């Protein structure tokens, strides 16, 4: 569960 | 970008009572009902501190005395009671997209009573001296409010050329505030003269404290 | 437990290129969500510069653009900052902060950035570094009255920034009041106050520990009794 506008995630 | 404008800038509260620094953003930073902003607290001489994330969640090590809450564009960290290592900067940042961006942050300084200075005036080093220099200093020590009026006077006349003057933050203990005032003459000018008068002006005195020495 | 760490020069001439190193100790590079690099201007304004991924993939602010460059070494646990082409706008101190998953609500995660170095100051500058005077400030009275007594020491003549003043080696702690240093001509001067008791000084020894790591200078002041 990261921001819309992070380029990278955590999943 | 987001802008997240932070108001007041700064503000003034006594301990015991209740501080409301507000925060916000250009653009809405919700998503999957979860507000993407966090706040940090900041002493001087030290990192930014995290504090509360996603708009109301506390850090651990992080007493209750701290919460946060808002949606959307419009969010507030509230303190109460203000203690006395409340005084710190305090910033949000927004962690919805990249580029992160912060606020420009909040100053909370801490309310007490008045307080006057305690001045002290100290004649140039012979050893500063030898090396043709002279720089006479004058500190006044633990007051409030901040707001003094430092000025020189050689021989009765005013002088501000060569005066240098510079302000701590406040105490984290007594929660006053301490400033130096450093005259810098050249070995010889400083002997053209003999009375060296520091004289500050204070709320808490109707005439003005003076310190002196001379030659 | 985990602890990160800044190291890199004090002073860096423009148009040069600037590297910093942060090292992570009790924690892996590799077990992190992401590892930033932030400033802070003097104001205390605060700007995020960028970060590299626990993939090795990065992300920096559009307004550093072209200038910065972010890499690693898992071998030796420390992630890089370089900066090209710096000017005297870009004097901060600079941070390099992780952001991990922050367990919150019911059994679930939040990544925000929560350990800190301590920072390091960086001073863009052509100005050449300069060792401190230090005075001492012994009070011109002859001690003619009581209650506490107030000495000082003058630190003047430096560059760059920072200086560490401290009294009979830390023993002195409270009335102790370091002043922030203001630049004149290229160069800083500081003073720092101490108000002790009557009782000791001049019986015992009140000694101002000045430092000055990017001249490597070290300096004791003993505060003695002024006269002839």
């Amino acid at each position: 569960s990261i921001g819309p506008g992070r380029a990278f995630g955590g999943g | 970008d987001i802008v997240l404008t932070q108001s007041p800038a700064s503000l003034a509260v006594s301990l015991g009572q209740r501080a409301t620094i507000s925060c916000k953003a250009s653009q809405g930073v919700d998503f999957d009902g979860a507000s993407f902003m966090n706040w940090y607290q900041q002493k001087p001489g030290q990192p930014p501190k995290l504090l509360i994330f996603a708009a109301s969640t506390l850090e651990s090590g992080i007493p209750a005395r701290f919460s946060g809450r808002g949606s959307g564009t419009d969010f507030t960290l509230n303190i109460h009671p203000v203690e006395e290592e409340d005084a710190a900067t305090y910033y949000c940042q927004q962690s919805h997209e990249d580029p992160l961006t912060f606020g420009a942050g909040t100053k909370l300084e801490l309310k007490r009573a008045d307080a006057a200075p305690t001045v002290s005036i100290f004649p140039p080093s012979s050893e500063q001296l030898t090396s043709g220099g002279a720089s006479v200093v004058c500190f006044l020590n633990n007051f409030y409010p901040k707001d003094i009026n430092v000025k020189w006077k050689i021989d009765g006349s005013e002088r501000q050329n060569g005066v240098l003057n510079s302000w701590t933050d406040q105490d984290s203990k007594d929660s006053t505030y301490s400033m130096s005032s450093t005259l810098t003459l050249t070995k010889d000018e400083y002997e053209r003269h003999n009375s060296y008068t520091c004289e500050a002006t204070h709320k808490t005195s109707t005439s003005p404290i003076v310190k002196s020495f001379n030659r | 437990d985990v602890q990160l760490q800044q190291s890199g020069p004090d002073l860096v001439k423009p148009s040069q290129s600037l590297s910093l190193t942060c090292t992570v100790t009790g924690y892996s590079i590799t077990s992190g969500y992401s590892w930033h690099w932030i400033r802070q201007f003097p104001g205390n304004k605060l700007e995020w510069m960028g970060y590299i991924h626990y993939s090795a993939g990065t992300n920096y602010n559009p307004s550093l653009k072209s200038r910065i460059s972010i890499t690693r070494d898992t071998s030796k646990n420390q992630f890089f900052l370089q900066l090209n082409s710096v000017t005297t706008e870009d004097t901060a101190t600079y941070y390099c902060a992780r952001e991990e998953a922050m367990p919150y609500g019911n059994q679930a995660y939040y990544y925000a950035m929560d350990c800190w170095g301590q920072g390091t100051t960086v001073t863009v500058s052509s100005a050449k570094t300069t060792p401190p005077s230090v005075y001492p400030l012994a009070p011109g009275s002859a001690a003619q009255t009581n209650s506490m007594v107030t000495l000082g020491c003058l630190v003047k003549g430096y560059f760059p920034e920072p200086v560490t003043v401290t009294w009979n080696s830390g023993s002195l702690s409270s009335g102790v009041h370091t002043f922030p240093a203001v630049l004149q001509s290229d160069l800083y001067t500081l003073s720092s106050s101490v108000t002790v008791p009557s009782s000791p000084r001049p019986s015992e020894t009140v000694t101002c520990n000045v430092a000055h790591p990017a001249s490597s200078t070290k300096v004791d002041k003993k505060i003695v009794p002024r006269d002839c």
